[PDB]
RNA sequence: AAGAACCUUACCUGGUCUUGACAUCCACGGAAGUUUUCAGAGAUGAGAAUGUGCCUUCGGGAACCGUGAGACAGGUGCUGCAUGGCUGUCGUCAGCUCGUGUUGUGAAAUGUUGGGUUAAGUCCCGCAACGAGCGCAACCCUUAUCCUUUGUUGCCAGCGGUCCGGCCGGGAACUCAAAGGAGACUGCCAGUGAUAAACUGGAGGAAGGUGGGGAUGACGUCAAGUCAUCAUGGCCCUUACGACCAGGGCUACACACGUGCUACAAUGGCGCAUACAAAGAGAAGCGACCUCGCGAGAGCAAGCGGACCUCAUAAAGUGCGUCGUAGUCCGGAUUGGAGUCUGCAACUCGACUCCAUGAAGUCGGAAUCGCUAGUAAUCGUGGAUCAGAAUGCCACGGUGAAUAC
């Protein structure tokens, strides 16, 4: 699905993970109750694709944004194809 | 398209799952990409070995793997070289221990992964797609299976306009969840455009 | 005073597991208060089938986890270590800690 | 000794204990009165004794959990037939008779893909 | 209805005084699925009802219905290709179906304070043969006389 | 019927299959042992046999068949004029019959 | 589309790159990496410190990073009237066919029609047809009764006392959990029926006539939908139809239609008190308790990978009191002010809270939709997607009808 936009999904957990998770002390210990000085908002001059919360969670085979489902990591019709033949342990149609 | 996958409908009734490992969704994700990767590497280096399925299993941080093919020889190879290499390839992509088997798969003419697979070879050298499908119905008819049946689809010959014209023998009861069926496919890929091919191999009842 | 827990995906093969470590923790040693079944999970899937549109064309699928309990009382001692190296499993996960 | 009988109404489960001495009920540690024995439901806890007669002559401990307030009478309704066969099998004849030993199997109706509930289908129109 | 000719459903009778025709007239009035609601408002205008008129709750309800119970309505019917508008007798259940039905649209439409209080109005109107649901049931059998003709 | 598997199972199908066990005995009875298409036939009746007299005469076999009065003759190579409904015709006919064909070989 | 502030995102305006954002190959140089400063909206350039970890008859190496040339890479660009795969639909309608035989010069016919019967080309009888296949039914899941086994984190009938809390010794009965079995077969009876198929009724039974619901969709039809999920023939672009960045748009608004939510009130609104569910999710998570705030929330901080902890108080309902038929104590739109949270960032364009404001609307023209029983109607609860965000979708239970001549 354009390889470019893959492309910038693996960027983007590239920096996510190495910027933050250890510079979120910037935006979680500093921006409380200390009593302040804004200093601190004024530092995320980060490359902005450091923020977690920009990333799409494509689909692992195809990369569709649309239709994804956290759990096999997978696009809803692509789930079915390998859930048919097998692949997905314990997983069958189900009625109730 | 109107009609379930046989082998799905069946999967926890007569058929076995292809993937028998345990996980949680921490790491359910992950197991599904590494087989995903493994199978199409290893499909992909076993081309000319006739492989029918690839079984993964997980025990204990480690995977197994079982290959199901018609030619084992060639992919074991003179003692154990390339299925060595295998391992080490699969081991580094699993990112784990890995273990390797050998299934011997008889009588290659009653599965229909090798059917589809050898079908869709002659019609990429341009066999007449009548005569490849003749020929493959009536030599599995020939040792047992009950219900060969076998369809092609698409621009069949070069014409302008697909068709399907598929063709079965015996007795194929896909309605009956207690019936054995061994449904799959393939596709080829001649200068014309892709040409899909089912197969489906009906055997004992239970 | 020990408890083992299994997971699986399918009854026929935790029911073959659990038989196994009950004769084998009985056979050496004792207690086992037998195993318990403990509620089963169905986890529901539901997915579009068509590629484009046809909103109410859908399947239904599921994942079922089983679960039991065997919950051992008599740390023994041939027992413990006769507990470890059985997993010969290929497909259930077993939790041995207390 | 007491006399057992389970009781079920739509996902409602009932626990009755029938002992052969004064006429009071007890449910869920509470009088029937206090329980639903004023509101609706009121005598299909009762109904199974009327006939064959109770007066006085039976008391009621009974447990019920799951379902409403209907769910929870049908259940204990069903569950004291059950356990009034402690007379033998001679009051089945009318209890029978009166529908009470039938066990109702109405559960309510999973809704399906499509549809609003149930069977209620979405508004349709051709242009 | 096509094919299958079918049974009956129970209804079990009223808690108060024990009658299956006075249950089925709390579910024709029961809106919503809320039974204790319209119990409660039954009850409430029968009440009324009896100590109006002395008499009794059964007593009195049943007088009233007595004055709307329809005998003969019309139907059409379209046999020759023309529409016809023959009267037909009415079957004994159907008969207090129709009566009850016809006495709680009365009082919907009687505007009083509360429907207990409209209920009891309506109905003891029809004791005296003479709301609405009383109109209603002469107006029915009127047309009926009518079309005598055809049958 | 006597030896394989006729008690196994439930009785509905058992019931189904000596139902039709009767069914094909009544309808291809007697030529259960015959394997292979005869060299002669014989018939009682022309008229209302006329689709064996047919098969017989496109297979090229020998018929011998007794006529009535309302029968139609060529289709037989050998016609016997008669009665056809008698019983005591037809028990005269095929008790001579019977008694010819009983001197086979010798 | 199972969730557009940025991203997603393709589209627009500008600012930029050209073997390239993504892949293999060759050569050259350098570990990789890490800390800081300037210009810029940013992409990008400019610098300064810091690190140098892996082979070696050494023109070179293995992971890694830059520069140069090519083969190439790239395209959500066009054709679903070139295609695979997948899907809708007639329609879960009961049909659709073949081998051999026979009839006709032949297209074809028969079988598959006829008498009954069935939900059914279901079954029996008859019959130039004899057999077979795909369909129907059954095998599958779930629900309704019972039995055996096991008994914690689930249970408490019988016993001991207790902080009155299964809480606590204790108990394995009961509920329950989940494995294995039994059970329903027109099986038994009466009548009808060609004595056949079958039909009507009765007994028993938790369940009776395919018990209820689901999955399961024949040969084919619409050149039906999808080249934008993916794959793919052909065609087309290649310092651009490829690639990167900031901002904007997809949220516009004289109007028209579809699908919904909330109402127009007294079978109701409001205030106080109080009763009864099911099914689910949780580690980048669910987040008790306690303190603060009118509130959204904040601070501190247990437990829980979970029959144990958390989400999490079910609401209709039931008792009291009030409102007394009003555009109202109905209705809540719209707007002003003041706040909370998520997020680098809530102007375009988020959700929620507090105070104030209080539109239309008094049951809807022609016309038109769903539903046959735990159904319609009505009342709440959970999940997916997901930082944040449902009146939609997918699931769960409570109350519970009317009518089929
Ligand atoms: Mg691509
Ligand atoms: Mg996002
Ligand atoms: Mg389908
Ligand atoms: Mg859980
Ligand atoms: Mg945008
Ligand atoms: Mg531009
Ligand atoms: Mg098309
Ligand atoms: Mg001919
Ligand atoms: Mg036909
Ligand atoms: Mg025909
Ligand atoms: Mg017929
Ligand atoms: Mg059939
Ligand atoms: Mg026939
Ligand atoms: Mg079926
Ligand atoms: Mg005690
Ligand atoms: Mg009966
Ligand atoms: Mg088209
Ligand atoms: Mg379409
Ligand atoms: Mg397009
Ligand atoms: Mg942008
Ligand atoms: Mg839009
Ligand atoms: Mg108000
Ligand atoms: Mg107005
Ligand atoms: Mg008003
Ligand atoms: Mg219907
Ligand atoms: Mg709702
Ligand atoms: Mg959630
Ligand atoms: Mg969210
Ligand atoms: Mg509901």
């Amino acid at each position: 699905a354009k390889q470019s936009m893959k492309a910038r999904e693996v960027k983007r957990v590239a920096l996510a993970d190495k910027y933050f998770a250890k510079r979120a002390e910037l935006k979680a210990i500093i921006s409380d109750v200390n009593a302040r000085w804004n200093a601190v908002l004024k530092l995320q001059t980060l490359p902005r694709d450091s923020s977690p919360s920009r990333q799409r969670n494509r689909c692992r085979q195809t990369g569709r944004p649309h239709g994804f489902l956290r759990k096999f990591g997978l696009s809803r019709i692509k789930v079915r194809e390998a859930a048919m033949r097998g692949e997905i342990p314990g997983l069958k149609k189900a009625s109730w | 398209g109107q009609k379930v996958h046989p082998n799905g409908i069946r999967l926890g009734i007569v058929k076995p799952w292809n993937s028998t490992w345990f996980a949680n969704t921490k790491e359910f994700a992950d197991n599904l990409d590494s087989d995903f990767k493994v199978r199409q590497y290893l499909t992909k280096e076993l081309a000319k070995a006739s492989v029918s399925r690839i079984v993964i299993e997980r025990p204990a941080k480690s995977i197994r793997v079982t290959i199901h093919t018609a030619r084992p020889g060639i992919v074991i190879g003179k003692k154990g070289e390339d299925v060595e290499k295998l391992r080490k390839v699969v081991a580094d992509i699993a990112g784990v221990p890995a273990q390797i088997n050998i299934a011997e798969v008889r009588k290659p003419e009653l599965d229909a992964k090798l059917v589809a697979d050898s079908i869709t070879s002659q019609l990429e050298r341009r066999v007449m797609f009548r005569r490849a499908m003749k020929r493959a119905v009536q030599n599995a008819m020939r040792l047992g299976a009950k219900g060969i049946k076998v369809e092609v689809s698409g621009r069949l010959g070069g014409a302008e306009i697909a068709r399907t014209e598929w063709y079965r023998e015996g007795r194929v009861p896909l309605h009956t969840l207690r019936a054995d069926i061994d449904y799959n496919t393939s596709e080829a890929h001649t200068t014309y455009g892709v040409i899909g091919v089912k197969v489906w191999i009906f055997k004992g009842e239970i | 005073r020990i408890r083992i827990r299994l997971k699986a995906f399918d009854h026929r093969l935790i029911d073959q597991a659990t038989a196994e470590i009950v004769e084998t923790a009985k056979r050496t040693g004792a207690q086992v208060r037998g195993p318990i079944p403990l509620p089963t999970r169905k986890e529901r899937f539901t997915v579009l089938i068509s590629p484009h549109v046809n909103k109410d064309a859908r399947d239904q699928y599921e994942i079922r986890t089983h679960l039991r309990l065997v919950d051992i009382v008599e740390p023994t001692e041939k027992t413990v270590d006769a507990l470890m190296r059985l997993d010969l499993a290929a497909g259930v996960d077993v939790q041995i800690s207390l | 000794n007491q006399y057992y009988g389970t009781g079920r109404r739509k996902s409602s489960a009932a626990r009755v204990f029938i002992k052969p001495g004064n006429g009071k009920i007890v449910i869920n540690q509470r009088s029937l009165e206090q329980y639903f024995g004023r509101e609706t439901a009121r005598m299909v806890v009762r109904q199974p004794l009327e006939l064959v007669d109770m007066v006085e002559k039976l008391d009621l401990y009974i447990t019920v959990k799951g379902g409403g307030i209907s769910g929870q009478a049908g259940a204990i309704r069903h569950g004291i037939t059950r356990a009034l066969m402690e007379y033998d099998e001679s009051l089945r004849s009318e209890l029978r008779k009166a529908g009470f030993v039938t066990r109702d199997a109405r559960q309510v109706e999973r809704k399906k893909v499509g549809l609003r509930k149930a069977r209620r289908r979405p508004q349709f129109s051709k242009r | 209805p096509r094919r299958r000719v079918i049974g009956q459903r129970k209804i079990l009778p009223d808690p108060k005084f024990g009658s299956e025709l006075l249950a089925k007239f709390v579910n024709i009035l029961m809106v919503d699925g809320k039974k204790s609601t319209a119990e409660s408002i039954v009850y409430s205008a029968l009440e009324t009802l009896a100590q109006r008129s002395g008499k009794s709750e059964l007593e009195a309800f049943e007088v009233a219905l007595e004055n709307v119970r329809p005998t003969v309505e019309v139907k059409s019917r379209r046999v020759g290709g023309s529409t016809y508008q023959v009267p037909v007798e009415v079957r004994p259940v159907r008969r207090n179906a129709l009566a009850m039905r016809w006495i709680v649209e009365a009082a919907r439409k009687r505007g009083d304070k509360s429907m207990a209080l409209r209920l009891a109005n309506e109905l003891s109107d029809a004791a005296e043969n003479k709301g609405t649901a009383v109109k209603k049931r002469e107006d029915v059998h009127r047309m009926a006389e009518a079309n005598k003709a055809f049958a | 019927s006597q030896d394989g598997t006729f008690d196994k199972l439930t009785k509905k199908e058992a019931l189904m299959r000596t139902r039709e066990l009767e069914k094909l005995e009544n309808s291809l009875g007697g030529i259960k042992d015959m394997g292979g298409l005869p060299d002669a036939l014989f018939v009682i009746d022309a008229d209302h046999e006329h689709i064996a007299i047919k098969e017989a005469n496109n297979l090229g076999i020998p018929v011998f068949a007794i006529v009535d009065t309302n029968s139609d003759p060529d289709g037989v190579d050998f016609v016997i004029p008669g009665n056809d409904d008698a019983i005591r015709a037809v028990t005269l006919y095929l008790g001579a019959v019977a008694a010819t064909v009983r001197e086979g070989r010798s």
